[PDB]
C-alpha cells in the first residue's frame, strides 16, 4: 500500500548494489508513485 | 530634451557622463575592425541629444543625434524622440526614424546597456543586424546607469537590499602579501586585512618600502568600511605617515576595482600618485554582478509550467547557501557539499566566482570550530531546468575542474541535482548520494517544484493574480443565487459580486451590485490588489460627475480561516452630495479567499462541545472512500483532512484536497479550508473548493461526518451539479471532553481519581533517538546534563543537541507546571523556547498512555510549527483494573496462560459478521479499557454490547476456570437480566492454535439471549511451552548434553558490518543496539532502517547456531513482506582479528539479510583432523585454507568455479556466494543457489590394505533419487612429492556420491631417519656427509628481521616453541611461520658452481597482496592498534594496508590470497679458514623465497682421499709413482707440464694457484692451471688405463679441458706427452708407458 522515496531511497539504492555505483536512467518515476520491488532496484544499478 | 535618465520604482539611472553634451570632440567611434569594405566606421552616437562635428563627423545630418557616414556619403540611422527603456536586467534605447530603408521601414537602431562597474574606456560594437541593414542592435558595456549613488558597507561586504547589486570582496584577502614592481619602491597591500611583513608597522593596512633605501612609511592603517561608488568600487585607508608639509599630510591611499569576465582575483596595479592620494586600480571577477539564468521551463508534451525562482539563495549568504553533508567513514573522506540553484554562489573563501557547487572538507572540526578549507571546485550554471517525466526535474551544470574517468581522457566534474517533488515545504536540504566517475549526484526531496498549471490564461473579472509564490484565486463561489442582505446605517444595501443578480439586473451594463439602498443605479466592476492588508475591487457606476469618477466603492479582503463562504458585514457608509464621488465602503472577509496551507484544525462550537479531527490527519497511507459506478472500471477518490496529499502524478493545483482518479482523466476537486457546521441537530461537515472547471459551475467537495462507535473508512453518497457529498462515520466525530489541572496533577476523568507524574520527573531523561538527542526533565527545572549554557534568569525545561558540526543547544519551552487528561491520554504543553527558521517558537509536547510500566519514551514526527513530539507508555494513568492472572500453568499441553492477550489503551471489538448492528467489546482477563469515543460501557463490565441499543454488561472477570485441557477456559459471571429475569449473562471464551504474527480477534460464533454466549479465538498464542529450555541466549546440544553460551558478547555497544565503502550495519547479539531505535538488532546507514526485532530463542542446526530476527522494516517487494536476518555462527578454532560479522549476501525472494560470523565460543567438538599410523603421527592441519576456500575446477565440459573445498574446518565466508553456513564441500550450479553436499563428519580414517587415507562427509540434503537423505561425498589423498601442496579434483561421479581425488606431499610417510644427510653423487664419486652440521639452532639476523635455521633438525625452540616441524622459522615479529618441512628436505648439487643447494618446500603461505599486485607492509597500525594480517573492518572483503600507518596515508588494495606457500634455499661456499662458519641473508623475493649462504670447508674437503680403483675384480696398487714433494717436469714447445696423480702441487712454480694438478708455464700465452683430483675417475680399457681432469680453462660454450691419458703396457716408467688437441672438443691426449700400469 506504500512506497519509498525521500531519505529512504538514497540508502537502499546504495545498499542493493552497494559498491558498483548506479544511475537514474530512471528510478524516481517508478518508486515515488508505483510500488517497486527489489528486482527493479537491481536493473537500475551499473553493470560491471 | 533632457529625457535621457530613467528611474524605476525605487532606484534611478542616468546616462549623463557617457554622452558628449556640447564638449565638441570626436564622438564614440563605436567599431572594432573585423569586417569593413567601404570602411563604414561611422556609429557616432551621443546618447541624450547631440552630434559633434569633426574629421569623419563633420557634415553629419543633425537633429538626429546619430551619424551614419560612409565613403558613399552621410545618412541618419536613428533620431532621439523616444526615451530609454528597461529590458530584462538591462537599459535599452529604442531609437527613432533616421533616414528611410529601401522598403521604407523607417530605420530603428536598438542599443542595449549592460553595466560593468569600473569602465572608463567603453566603445560599443554592432554585433547583430537584421542581415538587411535597416535594424541595428548595439551592445554597450559602460560604467554608467545600472544603480543609484554610494552606500557604506559592512565588515568586508557592500550588502544593500534595495539596489540589490550587493558585491563582496572577502576571498581577495591573503595572509602572505601582495608584491608590486616599480623600479625602486614596492607596494605592500592586503585588502580588508592587516599588513603581514615585519619591515612595516603591523598596525597598517598598506605601506610602501623604498627598495633602494629600505625605508618604511605608513600608507594608512587597515580598514573594513567598504564604500560602493556610482559605477566604482572605492576602498580607502587611514592617515599613516606625513612627509615634510606644515599641514603634516599623512599618506592616505585609494583603491579602485574594474570588473572583468575572466580575470579572477588578479594583481593590484599601481595606477599613479598625484598629491599623496595613492591610486590602485584592480581587475577582480568578484567586482562584477552576474545574471540569474531564467529558471522557468514550460512543458513540451502537455501544458504545465514549473518554478525554480524562490530556491536561489540570493543574499545573507556568507556560506549561507544550501549545504549538504556526508558522514561515512571516520575523520578522513568527510565532505560538506555547498551548492546553489540557477545562479553562482554568494562567494565562499577559496572556491570561485562563476561556480555553483563547491566541495569543501573538515579539518580540526572537533569542539565547535574550523568549518572549512577548500579542495576541489567545479560547475558552471549554464543550462537551467531540463524537465523530465511529469514531476521529476533533471538539472545539469558543466565546465568544472579536471578529473579522470577510469583512465579515460581528462574531463570536468558535473553536478546533477534531481528534484523530485513533495509537499513538506520549508527547510529541506539536498541529501548527498554519490561521487562516481566525476558525476557528483545529489537528490533534493521537496519544493513546490512540481505543480504549476499554465492556468489556460483565464481572465474573468472575479480572478486576480498573486505574484508572492504564484497563485490565482477565484470568488466564483460567491455566485450566491438568491442574493444577500447587507447591513446599512443609512439603509440596507443589497449585494452579489459577479455574474448572478436578477433582482437589480434590468439596467444598461447588466448590474450585479447596483441595488436600491432605500425602503437603484447600475454598478460595473474593475479591480486590483497590492497583497498588503489589501485585496480590493471598485464598483464603477453610470451617473458620473461631469469630467470625473462615478459612485465606485471598495471592498478590502483579508483572510479568516475557520468560517463559511462568508457574510458581507457593512463597514461604515457616508453620503457626500457636494463631491460627485459617493462610496458605500463595505468591507468583510471570509476564509475561502487566501493562500491554502496545512490548516491546524482543532475547532469548536458555541455549545461548548470541543472537537478535534487531528486523530485522522496522521495517516501516512492516504485515505480512500468506496464508490458505486457503471460496468466500466470503478473510479477512485483519494481524500485527506486538513493536510494535502503526496504529489499524485496528473492532478495539478497548489492544495490537492481530493484527487478523483479514473483510468482516463485526473480531476482536481478541492483545496483545504475547514469550517464544520456545529449549530444543527446534526454534526460536522468540512468543505473543499475551487475545481476551476465544469462550465463556470466549479467543482467542490463536502465530506459529511457523523459519529460511529467503531473505526471506519469513507464512502460515496451521491454527485450533483459537478460537486460531491461523501459519507464517513468513525469514532472521532463524537464530542470530545478534556479537563485542566496544575503542578503535574489532574482530576475528574469521569472516574474520580488523581494522576501523579513527579516520580518520573525525579531524575533526568535522555531519549538517544536518531540524529538528535533530548535532555529534558518532567515537571520542569531541568538543570543536569551538558546544557545549562545560558545567562538569562529564565528556567531550562528542554534543550536538544547535535554532534561535532556546529553542535548547538537551543532551549525548548520554559516550565509552565501543567498537564491535561485529554480523551484517555495525558499530555503537557511546554510553550516558548527560542526561535526557529522564521518566527516560530520551539514548543515541546510530551504525551502519556497507560501501559505495563515500560517507562522508556521515544520522539515522534516533527510538526510544521518547529515543535517536537514525545510519547510515554507508563503504568500511572489507568486506575480501574479488574485483573486476574487468567491462567493455568499447572499442567502442560493445556494452553497454560493468556497474559500477553490483555489490553489497556483500547479494547477488542471482535471480527463480527458483515452487517453487525452490535459491537462486542471484550478483552481476555481485564475489565474494559476505557475507550474515550462515546457514552461508554461501565468499566466494571468486561464483555459489553454497544451498537443499536444501550451499553449493557454481559459479565464480570474471574480467574480462569477450564472445562478441558484444550478449550472453554474463560467465563464471565454476572451480566445483566435475561428474558427469564432470573439469571445474569454468563459468557465463555475459547481459544485455538494457529500461526498468525497478527492473529484475528475472537470470532463471534453463538448467541442465545438467555444468559449464554460463546466466543472462540483462532489464536497463535494457545500452544507452546513457557519452559523453552533456557529462553535466554544459552542453548544445550541435544546430542551429547553440551551447553552453548553466548552472553559474553551481548553488548549494547554493538558491532559494524560493512556493505559499501561509506556505509556500516550495526549489530548486537541477543539484545537491542543503542545506535538505532529500540527493538532493533541491526540497522542501516544514513536513516536508521530496522532489519528485524531482537529475539533470544537461539535454535541449533548441524554444528551451527542460527539466531533469527523477524518483523523488521516494510520491504519493497510485490507481496507485503519484511526484512529478516539469520546470524549464522561457525566454529573458529582460534582467536584472530577477523572474527567480526561479515554481511554475506542479500536474497531478493523474501527480503532476507544473510549474516555469517565466527567465534571460538560455538565449537563443542575439539577440532582435530590428525590420525595415527602405527608409530607415525600423521596430520592435515597446514592443509586447512584459513582465509577463503579452495576451488575444485570445471571438469569434462567447456564455457562455464564449480566446487568449494575445505577439509576439517568449515569454510571462511566470502561476500556474494550464499553457500549456506557450516559447509565443507559446495557445488556452485549455473542456476539457483548452491547445495550442502556434506558437512565435516569426523577424523581421517585409514584403509588398512592400501594405506591411502579416506575422509568422509555426511549431508542434510536429499539425493536426486529421494533416497533417505544423507547426501555423501568423500575425499582421497595421494602421496607424491613436489612443491605445490596441491588441489582437490573431482574424478568419479555417482548420482548422489561425489569422489574428490587429491595430490599432496603431506601423507607421504616419514621413512627410517634418512639414508643420511650426505651429497652422494655419481659424478664426483665422493660424498659430503653434513651429519657434522646437525648441531643446534643458529641465529642469523639481517635487516628488520632475525631468522632461526637448522639443517636435518627442526627448531621450534628457544624463542617461540610453536613453529611446529619448522626447519626454517622466522623468530622475528610474533609467531613467525615455518618455511620447509624436515621430511620434505631435497638436498641438491649445482653443477657449474660445484656447490651444494639445500632446498626446503611447502611451509606456510607467502604473505598476501593487493588486487593491483603492490605488496603490503604487514607490521602496520590501524586505529592505534597494530595488526599483522589482512583485517576485515569497515570494508566487505579482506584488505592489507601498503603504508606503515593507515591513519597517515590511506593506501590499501584488497587482500587477494595466494596459493604459493613459502620455501627456502641454502648455498654453501668452499672457504679454507673454517670447516663450519655462519649462515647469511641474501634475498626476499616478494618476502617468501628467502635464501641463505654459508662459509664452509665441510662440503669441499678432498683432503682424506683414496685414488685407488678396482674394475672387474682386477685390483691394482699405485702408491709407488706418486711424488709427495716436487713433480717430474718436461718442457716442450715452451709449455711446462707439472703433473702428478691424486695429489696437490708440491714445491710448484710461480703464479699457479692452490691445489693445482696441472699448471702450464706458457711463453706468450697466460699461465693456466687445469685439472682436479677429487672428481678424478680412473678406469682400465682392454689395453689403456684412462683418467679425466675437469675444471680447467673455458674452452668454448661452457666447455673445459680434460687430459685423457693412454697407458699401454710396458716394462719401465716413461713420460707422457701431447699428441693432438682441437677446438670443438678441446681434448688432450697423453701416451704414457709405465711398469705399474698393468
Ligand atoms: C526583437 C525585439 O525585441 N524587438 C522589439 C520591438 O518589438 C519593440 O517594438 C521595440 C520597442 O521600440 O523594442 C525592440
Ligand atoms: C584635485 C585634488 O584632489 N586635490 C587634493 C584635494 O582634494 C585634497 O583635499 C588635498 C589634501 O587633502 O590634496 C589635494
Ligand atoms: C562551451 C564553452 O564555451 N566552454 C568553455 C571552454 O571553451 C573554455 O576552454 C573553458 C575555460 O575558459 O571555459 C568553458
Ligand atoms: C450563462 C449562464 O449560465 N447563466 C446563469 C444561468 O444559467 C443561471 O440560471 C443563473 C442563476 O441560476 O445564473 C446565470
Ligand atoms: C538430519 C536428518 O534428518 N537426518 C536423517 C536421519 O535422522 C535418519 O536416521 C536417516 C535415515 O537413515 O536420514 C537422514
Ligand atoms: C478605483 O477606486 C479608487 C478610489 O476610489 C481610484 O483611485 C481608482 O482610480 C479606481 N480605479 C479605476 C480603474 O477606476
Ligand atoms: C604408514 O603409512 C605408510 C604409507 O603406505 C606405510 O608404508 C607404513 O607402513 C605405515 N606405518 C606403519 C607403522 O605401518
Amino acid at each position: 500500500s506504500e512506497t519509498l522515496c525521500g531519505g529512504e531511497l538514497v540508502d537502499t539504492l546504495q545498499f542493493v548494489c552497494g559498491d558498483r555505483g548506479f544511475y537514474f536512467s530512471g528510478i524516481v518515476e517508478e518508486c515515488c508513485f508505483r510500488s517497486c520491488d527489489l528486482a527493479l532496484l537491481e536493473t537500475y544499478c551499473a553493470t560491471p | 530634451a533632457l529625457l535621457c535618465g530613467v528611474s524605476d520604482g525605487k532606484q534611478r539611472f542616468d546616462l549623463s557622463a557617457l554622452a558628449r553634451h556640447s564638449e565638441l570632440e570626436q564622438n564614440w567611434e563605436a567599431v572594432d575592425g573585423s569586417q569593413r569594405e567601404a570602411e563604414k566606421k561611422h556609429f557616432f552616437i551621443n546618447i541624450c541629444h547631440r552630434v559633434l562635428q569633426t574629421g569623419q563627423a563633420r557634415g553629419c545630418p543633425e537633429d538626429a543625434a546619430v551619424c551614419a557616414v560612409d565613403k558613399n556619403g552621410s545618412k541618419n540611422l536613428g533620431r532621439f524622440i523616444s526615451s530609454p527603456t528597461r529590458e530584462k536586467g538591462n537599459i535599452q534605447l529604442s531609437y527613432s526614424d533616421g533616414d528611410e530603408c529601401g522598403g521604407g521601414q523607417k530605420i530603428i537602431t536598438n542599443i542595449t546597456l549592460m553595466c560593468k562597474p569600473g569602465d572608463l574606456e567603453s566603445a560599443p560594437v554592432l554585433t547583430t543586424s537584421r542581415a538587411d541593414g535597416c535594424f541595428y542592435e548595439f551592445e554597450w558595456r559602460t560604467a554608467a546607469a545600472c544603480v543609484l549613488s554610494r552606500t557604506e558597507g559592512d565588515n568586508c561586504t557592500v550588502f544593500d537590499s534595495q539596489a540589490g547589486f550587493s558585491f563582496d570582496l572577502t576571498p581577495l584577502t591573503k595572509k602572505d602579501a601582495y608584491k608590486v614592481e616599480t623600479d625602486k619602491y614596492e607596494f605592500h597591500i592586503n585588502v580588508c586585512g592587516p599588513v603581514s611583513v615585519g619591515a612595516c608597522p603591523p598596525d597598517s593596512g598598506a605601506c610602501q618600502v623604498s627598495r633602494s633605501d629600505r625605508k618604511s612609511w605608513n600608507l594608512g592603517r587597515s580598514n573594513a568600511k567598504l564604500s560602493y561608488y556610482d559605477g566604482m568600487i572605492q576602498l580607502t585607508y587611514r592617515d599613516g605617515t606625513p612627509y615634510n608639509n606644515e599641514k603634516r599630510t599623512p599618506r592616505a591611499t585609494l583603491i579602485t576595482f574594474l570588473c572583468d569576465r575572466d580575470a579572477g582575483v588578479g594583481f593590484p596595479e599601481y595606477q599613479e600618485e598625484d598629491n599623496s592620494t595613492y591610486n590602485f586600480r584592480w581587475y577582480t571577477s568578484y567586482a562584477c554582478p552576474e545574471e540569474p539564468l531564467e529558471c522557468i521551463v514550460t512543458d513540451p508534451v502537455t501544458l504545465d509550467q514549473y518554478d525554480l525562482s524562490r530556491l536561489a539563495k540570493s543574499e545573507g549568504g556568507p556560506g549561507g547557501n544550501w549545504y549538504s553533508l556526508d558522514n561515512g567513514g571516520a575523520r578522513s573522506t568527510w565532505r560538506k557539499y555547498y551548492i546553489n540553484v540557477c545562479r553562482p554562489l554568494n562567494p565562499v573563501p577559496g572556491c570561485d566566482r562563476y561556480a555553483s557547487a563547491c566541495q569543501m572538507k573538515y579539518q580540526g572540526e572537533q569542539g565547535s570550530y574550523s568549518e572549512t578549507v577548500s579542495i576541489s571546485n567545479l560547475g558552471v550554471a549554464k543550462t537551467g531546468p531540463m524537465v523530465e517525466d511529469s514531476g521529476s526535474l533533471l538539472l545539469e551544470y558543466v565546465n568544472g575542474s579536471a578529473c579522470t574517468t577510469s583512465d579515460q581522457r581528462r574531463t570536468t566534474y558535473t553536478t546533477r541535482i534531481h528534484l523530485v517533488c513533495s509537499t513538506g515545504s520549508l527547510y529541506t536540504h539536498p541529501i548527498f548520494s554519490l561521487n562516481w566517475e566525476c558525476v557528483v549526484s545529489f537528490l533534493w526531496n521537496t519544493a513546490a517544484a512540481c505543480p504549476i498549471r499554465i492556468t489556460t490564461d483565464i481572465d474573468q473579472v472575479c480572478s486576480i493574480k498573486d505574484p508572492n509564490s504564484g497563485y490565482v484565486f477565484d470568488l466564483n463561489p460567491l455566485n450566491n443565487s438568491r442574493g444577500y442582505v447587507v447591513l446599512g446605517i443609512g439603509k440596507t444595501f443589497l449585494f452579489n459580486v459577479c455574474g448572478d443578480m436578477p433582482a437589480c439586473g434590468t439596467l444598461d451594463g447588466k448590474p450585479a451590485s447596483g441595488c436600491e439602498a432605500e425602503v437603484l443605479v447600475g454598478l460595473e466592476k474593475s479591480l486590483q490588489l497590492s497583497t498588503e492588508g489589501f485585496i480590493t475591487l471598485n464598483y464603477t457606476g453610470l451617473p458620473s460627475h461631469p469630467n470625473g469618477r462615478a459612485d465606485a466603492f471598495i471592498i478590502r479582503f483579508v483572510c479568516n480561516d475557520d468560517v463559511y463562504p462568508g457574510t458581507p458585514k457593512f463597514l461604515h457608509q457616508d453620503i457626500d452630495s457636494s463631491l460627485g464621488i459617493r462610496d458605500t465602503f463595505f468591507e468583510f472577509e471570509t476564509a475561502l479567499a487566501c493562500v491554502p496551507s496545512p490548516v491546524d484544525c482543532q475547532v469548536t462550537d458555541p455549545a461548548g462541545n470541543e472537537y478535534d479531527l487531528s486523530g485522522l490527519s496522521k495517516a501516512r497511507k492516504p485515505w480512500t472512500a468506496v464508490d458505486t459506478f457503471d460496468e466500466g472500471k470503478k473510479r477512485t477518490f483519494y481524500l485527506s483532512v486538513c493536510t494535502p496529499l503526496p504529489y499524485i502524478p496528473g492532478c495539478h493545483g497548489t492544495a490537492v484536497g481530493c484527487c478523483l482518479v479514473t483510468e482516463d482523466s485526473k480531476l482536481n476537486l478541492g483545496v483545504v479550508q475547514i469550517s464544520p457546521q456545529v449549530g444543527a441537530n446534526g454534526s460536522l461537515s468540512l468543505v473543499y473548493v475551487n475545481g476551476d472547471k465544469c462550465k463556470n459551475q466549479r467543482f467542490s467537495t463536502r465530506i459529511n461526518l457523523e459519529c460511529a462507535h467503531t473505526t471506519g473508512s469513507p464512502t460515496f453518497q451521491l454527485q450533483n451539479d459537478c460537486e460531491y457529498v461523501f459519507l464517513w462515520r468513525t469514532v472521532e466525530a463524537c464530542p470530545v471532553v478534556r479537563a485542566e489541572g496544575d503542578y503535574c496533577e489532574v482530576r475528574d476523568p469521569r472516574h474520580g481519581n488523581l494522576y501523579n507524574l513527579i516520580p518520573l520527573g525525579l531524575n533526568d531523561t535522555v531519549v538517544r533517538a536518531g540524529e538528535y538527542t533530548y535532555y529534558f526533565r518532567v515537571c520542569g527545572e531541568l538543570t543536569s546534563g551538558v546544557c545549562p549554557t545560558s545567562d538569562k534568569s529564565k528556567v531550562i525545561s528542554s534543550c536538544q543537541e547535535k554532534r561535532g558540526p556546529q553542535g548547538f543547544q537551543k532551549v525548548a519551552g520554559l516550565f509552565n507546571q501543567k498537564l491535561t487528561y485529554e480523551n484517555g491520554v495525558l499530555k503537557m504543553n511546554y510553550t516558548g523556547g527560542d526561535t526557529c527558521h522564521k518566527v516560530y517558537q520551539r514548543s515541546t509536547t510530551i504525551f502519556f498512555y497507560c501501559d505495563r510500566s515500560t517507562q522508556a519514551p521515544v520522539f515522534l514526527q516533527e510538526t510544521s510549527d518547529c515543535s517536537y513530539l514525545f510519547e510515554w507508555r507508563t503504568q500511572y494513568a489507568c486506575p480501574p483494573y479488574d485483573l486476574t492472572e487468567c491462567s493455568f500453568k499447572n499442567e502442560a499441553g493445556e494452553t497454560y496462560d493468556l497474559s500477553s492477550l490483555s489490553r489497556y489503551s483500547d479494547n477488542w471489538e471482535a471480527v463480527t459478521g458483515t452487517g453487525s448492528t452490535e459491537h462486542y467489546l471484550i478483552n481476555v482477563c481485564k475489565s474494559l479499557s476505557p475507550q474515550a469515543g462515546s457514552d461508554p460501557c461501565p468499566p466494571e463490565a468486561a464483555v459489553c454490547l454497544l451498537g443499536g441499543p444501550k451499553p449493557v454488561n454481559l459479565g464480570r472477570v474471574r480467574d480462569s476456570p477450564q472445562w478441558s485441557q484444550g478449550l472453554t477456559l474463560l467465563k464471565y459471571v454476572d451480566g445483566d437480566l435475561c428474558p427469564d429475569q432470573i439469571r445474569k449473562k454468563s459468557t465463555t471464551i475459547r481459544f485455538t492454535c494457529s500461526e498468525s504474527h497478527v492473529n484475528s480477534r475472537p470470532m463471534f460464533i453463538s448467541a442465545v439471549e438467555d444468559c449464554e454466549y460463546t466466543f472462540s479465538w483462532p489464536t497463535a498464542a494457545a500452544c507452546a511451552v513457557k519452559s523453552n529450555v533456557h529462553d535466554d541466549c544459552q542453548v544445550t546440544n541435544p546430542a551429547t548434553g553440551h551447553l552453548f553460551d553466548l552472553s559474553s558478547l551481548s553488548g549494547r555497544a554493538g558491532f559494524t558490518a560493512a556493505y559499501s565503502e561509506k556505509g556500516l550495519v550495526y549489530l548486537s547479539v541477543c539484545g537491542d543496539n543503542e545506535n538505532c531505535a529500540n527493538g532493533v538488532g541491526a540497522c542501516f546507514g544514513q536513516t536508521r532502517i530496522s532489519v528485524g526485532k531482537a529475539s533470544k530463542r537461539l535454535t541449533y542446526v548441524d554444528q551451527v547456531l542460527q539466531l533469527v530476527y523477524e518483523g523488521g522494516s516494510p520491504c519493497p517487494s510485490k507481496t507485503g513482506l519484511s526484512y529478516k536476518s539469520v546470524i549464522s555462527f561457525v566454529c573458529r578454532p582460534e582467536v584472530g582479528p577477523t572474527n567480526r560479522p561479515m554481511l554475506i549476501s542479500l536474497d531478493k525472494r523474501t527480503c532476507t539479510l544473510f549474516f555469517s560470523w565466527h567465534t571460538p565460543l560455538a565449537c563443542e567438538q575439539t577440532t582435530e583432523c590428525s590420525v595415527r599410523n602405527g608409530s607415525s603421527l600423521i596430520d592435515l592441519s597446514p592443509l586447512i585454507h584459513r582465509t577463503g576456500g579452495y576451488e575444485a575446477y570445471d571438469e569434462s565440459e567447456d564455457d562455464g568455479p564449480d566446487f568449494y573445498i575445505n577439509i576439517c574446518q568449515p569454510l571462511n565466508p566470502m561476500h556474494g556466494l550464499a553457500c549456506p553456513a557450516g559447509t565443507a564441500v559446495c557445488k556452485v550450479p549455473v542456476d539457483g543457489p548452491p547445495i550442502d553436499i556434506g558437512r565435516v563428519a569426523g577424523p581421517p580414517i585409514l584403509n588398512p590394505i592400501a594405506n591411502e587415507v579416506y575422509l568422509n562427509f555426511e549431508s542434510s540434503t536429499p539425493c536426486l533419487a529421494d533416497r533417505h537423505f544423507n547426501y555423501t561425498s568423500l575425499i582421497t589423498f595421494h602421496c607424491k612429492r613436489g612443491v605445490s601442496m596441491g588441489t582437490p579434483k573431482l574424478l568419479r561421479t555417482s548420482v548422489c556420491d561425489f569422489v574428490f581425488e587429491w595430490e599432496t606431499p603431506l601423507v607421504c610417510p616419514d621413512e627410517v631417519k634418512t639414508d643420511g644427510c650426505s651429497l652422494t653423487d655419481e659424478q664426483l664419486y665422493y660424498s659430503f656427509n653434513l651429519s657434522s652440521l646437525s648441531k643446534s639452532t643458529f641465529k642469523v639476523t639481517r635487516g628488520p628481521h632475525t631468522y632461526s635455521v637448522g639443517v636435518c633438525t627442526a627448531a621450534a625452540g628457544l624463542d617461540e616453541g610453536g613453529c611446529k616441524d619448522g626447519a626454517v622459522c622466522l623468530l622475528s615479529g610474533s609467531k613467525g611461520a615455518s618455511f620447509g618441512r624436515l621430511a620434505s628436505m631435497k638436498l641438491d648439487y649445482r653443477h657449474q658452481d660445484e656447490a651444494v643447494i639445500l632446498s626446503y618446500a611447502n611451509g606456510d603461505t607467502c604473505p598476501p597482496e593487493t588486487e593491483d599486485g603492490e605488496p603490503c607492509v604487514f607490521p602496520f597500525v590501524f586505529n592505534g592498534k597494530s595488526y599483522e594480517e589482512c583485517v576485515v573492518e569497515s570494508r566487505a572483503r579482506l584488505w592489507c594496508a601498503t603504508t606503515a600507518n593507515y591513519d597517515r596515508d590511506h593506501e590499501w588494495g584488497f587482500c587477494k590470497h595466494s596459493t604459493s606457500h613459502r620455501t627456502s634455499v641454502i648455498i654453501f661456499k668452499c672457504d679454507e679458514d673454517a670447516d663450519v662458519g655462519r649462515p647469511q641473508v641474501f634475498s626476499e623475493v616478494r618476502g617468501c623465497e628467502v635464501t641463505f649462504e654459508w662459509k664452509t670447508k665441510v662440503v669441499c674437503p678432498p683432503k682424506k682421499m683414496e685414488c685407488k680403483f678396482v674394475q672387474k675384480h682386477r685390483t691394482y696398487d699405485l702408491r709407488l709413482l706418486s711424488s709427495l714433494t716436487g713433480s717430474w717436469s718436461f718442457v716442450h714447445n715452451g709449455a711446462s707440464y707439472y703433473i702428478n696423480l691424486c695429489q696437490k702441487i708440491y714445491k710448484g712454480p710461480q703464479d699457479c694457484s692452490e691445489r693445482a694438478s696441472v699448471c702450464k708455464k706458457s711463453t706468450s700465452g697466460e699461465v693456466q692451471v687445469l685439472g682436479l683430483v677429487h672428481t678424478q675417475k680412473l678406469d682400465v680399457v682392454d689395453d689403456r688405463v684412462i683418467v679425466t681432469y675437469s675444471k680447467g680453462h673455458y674452452c668454448g660454450d661452457n666447455k673445459t679441458a680434460s687430459a685423457v691419458i693412454e697407458l699401454t703396457c710396458a716394462k719401465t716408467v716413461g713420460r707422457p706427452s701431447f699428441t693432438r688437441f682441437d677446438v670443438d672438443s678441446c681434448t688432450y691426449h697423453f701416451s704414457w708407458d709405465s711398469r705399474a700400469a698393468c
